[PDB]
RNA sequence: GGGGGACCCUGAGUACCGUCGGUUGGAUAUCCGGCGGGAAGCUGGGAGGCAUCGGCUCCCAACCCUAAAUACGUCCCGAG
RNA sequence: GGUUGCACCGUCCGUCUUGAAACACGGGGCAGGGAGUUCGCGGCCGUGGCGAGGUUAAGGGGGUUAAGCCCCGUAGCCGC
RNA sequence: CAGUUCGCUCCCGUGACCCCGGGCUAGGGGUGAAAGGCCAAUCGAGGCCGGAGAUAGCUGGUUCCCGCCGAAUCAUCCCGCAGGAUGGCCUCCCCGGAGGUAGGCGGUGGGGUAGAGCACUGAUUGGAGGUGCAGGGGGCGAAAGCCCCCGGCCUCCUGUCAAACUCCGAACCCACCGCCGCCGUAGAUGGGGGGAGUAGGGUGGCGGUGUAAGCCGUCCACCGAGAGGGGAACAACCCAG
RNA sequence: CACAGGUCCCAGCUAGCCCGAAAGGGUUUGUACUGGGGCCGACGCCUGCCCAGUGCCGGUAUGUGAAGCCCGGGUACAACCGGGUGAAGCACCGGUAAACGGCGGGGGUAACUAUAACCCUCUUAAGGUAGCGAAAUUCCUUGUCGGUUAAAUGCCGACCU
RNA sequence: AGGCGUCGAAGCCCGGCCUCCGGGUCGGGUGGAGCCGUCCAUGAGACACCGCCCACUCCCCGCUGUGUGGCUAACCCCCGAAAGGGGGGACAGCGGUAGGUGGGCAGUUUGGCUGGGGCGGCACGCCUCCGAAAAGGUAUCGGAGGCGCCCUAAGGUCGGCUCAGGCGGGUCAGGAAUCCGCCGUAGAGUGCAAGGGCAAAAGCCGGCCUGACUGGACCCGUAACAGAGGCGGGUCCAGCCCCGAAAGGGUGGCCUAGCGAACCCCUGUGCCUCCCCGGUGGGGGCCAGGGAUGACAGAAAAGCUACCCUGGGGAUAACAGAGUCGUCUCGGGCGAGAGCCCAUAUCGACCCCGAGGCUUGCUACCUCGCUGUCGGCUCUUCCCAUCCUGGCCCUGCAGCAGGGGCCAAGGGUGGGGGUGUUCACCCAUUAAAGGGGAACGUGAGCUGGGUUUAGACCGUCGUGAGACAGGUCGGAUGCUA
């Protein structure tokens, strides 16, 4: 038969390919080495919204010289001073290593492993929970509703992503969604594998409903995983 | 179908008639080492499909007997005739 | 140029064994390759169509080179 | 010999088919081209040589303008 | 005008809008608001060249004359049924040497068809006689039983049958022996070798089947593969080869 | 067909899903208000029962279960035979239906005549709830009744077999 | 059958201990000379002693694997030009190997006969009777049935006896228990279908036995004539045997069914053989028996196509043509009966004989290198078995009208509602508002509503792709005679 949508995206044809020339560059923290045992201080010159982010960025100057681009928290302040070390104080927009921040506190931005330059919570409105400091990890509750341990040394930002609650306002048109997912290149409109034909898709076929039942093995083969993949339970409860 | 345990037949060896045990031949598995096995295992190896037929319940109803004929004096064994079709065979010492 | 010696040297992840894939007429006995093991080394070692033991016969691998007899005709003489 | 008249007779050509004038298929006219070839093995017959023997193959020499012509060639194959 | 056009009519016309230049995604792959749509007039797997003169039991074609003999479409086997092999029927050459039998007469044997018949097996109208017969039902009787019928089973008379009936039984066919006839030493019966073609048959008489047409066998007469003379033309009918 | 909206599933990052022979790569200058994968399809009122069947997920005490390894036999060495260990997977247990799909039948039913409506019980998991109905679904069919016409295989409303 | 004991024993005290707390083992202590059995009971004898043991258990040493925790030094990931730093970590990744899952991706198969094909069935391997035509042979999706077993006896042989049914007579005892006499050609029986054969038997009851065997010949059938792998049967030679007094009989079942190649494998039995010789393990070969192919002269094997493609077939279906007329339409013979009586004014049972080719069907003869379908419109023409119009006969014909029938085809036979409809139903008029043929007249005349492609929805069936002589919306009509 023929491939399926999920299968032409791995080849990285400009159908399916990200946009990133659009955007504003890559938003990571300033090198470790500059951060650890050493405090800086940086002033907030701009403001701005990326095309493809989720969330506002903001440009900050540091007193070492460097120009760096953040995510923005909510409160943030053009030509507000921000701090970045071990020693800054405890306030919104301030990155600080993860053993410094005080039980139950709302963090973002949070390094995977110390000096990788951020990887956890950095969408709009989003935060996570600082619950317990140890000597050897630091428990934190992200998003999801999950309990991970970060090394002490990891480096996160305190307060919360700006953009919050877009979600609130309904898109409305076809014509908003086709901007939305436009400003990104995802793939829209979608198809119905039941309304493909048969060589397009496992479900097609002239009668519109799957033929098998819909959750299918982790062990399936690429082409056949759609649908409810390794699903526990399926429907309402 | 009852049988006799024992009769009195002639005996190929002893060029007389002498009293034979009845015996029914156990069937016993492929042997690995025969050269049909051998080749089968060889060809059997690498890529490619199945390359020999594979029947699939393809038995007859009754098989025939195959039964041996041990003289109690010599004590050789040896076929009386071709074999038939019952059912039920049982040994009766009579 | 010949005789004697009791001293020294003669190719290692190689020969070879097990398994898997390809290939072969190579059939438990063709050759190549992968994986896992792997010697003797001159008081030595190898081959003789399943394996091992003894006899006999024939040889010295794991380094290298080699004209003439051959294959072809872009092309050239000659012929049908 | 050309055309034509009278009397009688006669429903084209190729092809599948039990059956073709066929309302079954191929058929405007003329010229030119157009379809049991070569090799290997084997069974037979027509003829000729030799005969318990038959026959060479690759190749060699002589001669030749020349690949023609002359002689050798017993390996091999079939038969006894 | 055009291998998709023209006219009237019709729909959208600030948006998911229309168009242009520079780029990327390439064939079991791309792209797809999903029609198997589009990917250079080609798309249920593009085009070009090569494998390649692919293969087919299926369709078509196969070129000069005369002379001699001259078929077959029926039995067994095949994933066999529009195709093949072994046989049967045709033709050509050679060995063998004394017989052979398509027709007929008589004889010695075999047969179970047409016809006929009930002696068996199975069917079949009525009547008469004999049998209490697990028949069965009524009169009769406290009860056990008898008397009536009807039915069952046998014999006879009466009136009818049979592809899977036969106490009988032809015409006729077959085997063998003697003879007439014919063929054969100008070499038959027979034996060996080479080459085939033929595996759709049709009409006509008979048999089974079917409302019938028809289907399926059998007989080898005619067309197939056959001129001439007739049935008005006519395959098959008549004369005739 | 798409669409905004609804709802379900996988994934805490070296993840989830995907291209490839490999190297490496798309989603990714991304990080759960996210990326990827299905179904329905504005909006209003709602979406009932069933986990036996197929599928998916978790456990897997127990049975089976390949090679390898170990033990005994056999071979002057092997080939070979018997047993032990034995992962995944199946057997087995549980969840899961906005997963695929199913939601009959009688025993009956009585009281008035039909009606049988409430109502009780068994074959296998359950026996179709709210709605809608001769329908783009109805065979009989041009179903029956009413309206529309002088005349109605049409159309509209209703009945429920 | 004796063993222990200053080579220190009986009889009490508690200590630790395992344990069926049964009951036994043992350190210490006053202790200072004795304790069991041969005797008997127990199926099996010593807690007399000397030895190998089996059943559970732990400990010391050595090796071996599995699971868990920890470490960094291989390896992996991040930052950085590098240096180096951080995180994970003997996992992962990678290479080799072993099993499972796996329409994600491929190559394939999904048979044949067939009064077209499909569903059905097996006429796809065998046996009996008829078909079958008095030698032999002979076909159909011809007719009526059976087989894919069973039997150590239902096989071989020898002796003896005679069956089914009926009649008469007998205690329980009757229709049927068990007997006695007579008649009794088989009307019984055979292991089983049918056919044939079997009566001092081939049947019934008894005695012995295994010839249901080994090494081989020739011949008939499947398969006539007329070819055959395999299979079945018949006539014999030899061996060793069974029964019988002997003759004589026995190579399975009284004869005809009950079954099967190559390759490979198992078993028996003797021999040959394996690359220069010899031995051992193992292999190969000849002969005999066995494991099956039922599509039965022997591939291992599921479907859709309406997106379909190719080569053919009128050897083969749907429309039309042709043959036939079962059916359809329309006539006739007889006359039971109904008609107040009266068979024939009218109807006419039960039966029987026909006409047409206007309904449907059957056949497969022409047409699949193409003859465009139903319905409607336009237009032309013909038959009478005549609806009206012309003329008549019978009448259960008073008139007006009706019922039946005859001659007659010059003319007419119209308009509308639903439905694609032909047809049928209905409305208002009319003298009537007849039935049919012409390639179901007429698409190189028209229209394209129905039908029959490609898109799509609903119901039902199927796991699915899909299907539906089930609905539903859309869907092209070439021409210079
Ligand atoms: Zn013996």
């Amino acid at each position: 038969g023929k491939s399926l949508i999920q299968q032409r995206r791995g080849k990285g044809s400009p159908t399916f390919k990200s946009p990133s020339h659009r955007f504003r560059g890559a938003v990571k923290y300033i090198p470790l080495n500059y951060t650890q045992e050493k405090t800086l201080r940086g002033v907030v010159e701009e403001i701005m919204h990326d095309p493809g982010r989720t969330a506002p960025v903001a440009r900050v100057k540091f007193e070492n010289g460097i120009e760096k681009l953040i995510i923005a928290p909510e409160g943030l302040l053009v030509g507000q001073e921000i701090y970045i070390g071990p020693d800054a104080p405890i306030a919104v927009g301030n990155t600080l290593p993860l053993a410094k921040i005080p039980e139950g506190t709302y963090v973002y931005n949070i390094e995977g492993i110390p000096g990788d330059g951020g990887k956890y919570v950095r969408a709009g409105g989003t935060y996570a929970l600082v619950v317990s400091r140890e000597p050897d990890k630091v428990i934190v509750q992200l998003p999801s509703g999950e309990l991970k341990a970060f090394n002490p040394m990891c480096r996160a930002t305190i307060g919360v992503v700006a953009g919050g609650g877009r979600l609130e306002k309904p898109l409305v048109k076809a014509g908003k969604a086709y901007y939305k997912y436009k400003a990104r290149n995802k793939f829209w409109p979608t198809p119905r594998g039941v309304k493909m034909n048969a060589v397009n898709h496992p479900f097609g076929g002239k009668e519109h409903h799957p033929g098998k039942p819909t959750t299918t093995s982790r062990r399936a083969p690429p082409g056949r995983k759609v649908g409810h993949i390794a699903a526990r339970r399926t429907g309402r409860r | 179908m009852k049988y006799p345990k024992q009769i009195r037949t002639y005996c190929p060896f002893c060029k007389k008639h002498t009293i034979h045990k009845v015996e029914r031949v156990k069937k016993r598995p492929r042997s690995e080492l025969s050269a049909g096995q051998r080749r089968f295992r060889r060809i059997l190896k690498g890529y490619g499909g199945f390359p020999r037929p594979k029947p699939e319940g393809r038995e007859k109803p009754v098989k025939k007997l195959d039964l041996r004929f041990r003289c109690t004096e010599c004590g050789k064994a040896h076929t009386r005739g071709r074999g038939f079709r019952v059912k039920k065979f049982e040994l009766v010492e009579g």
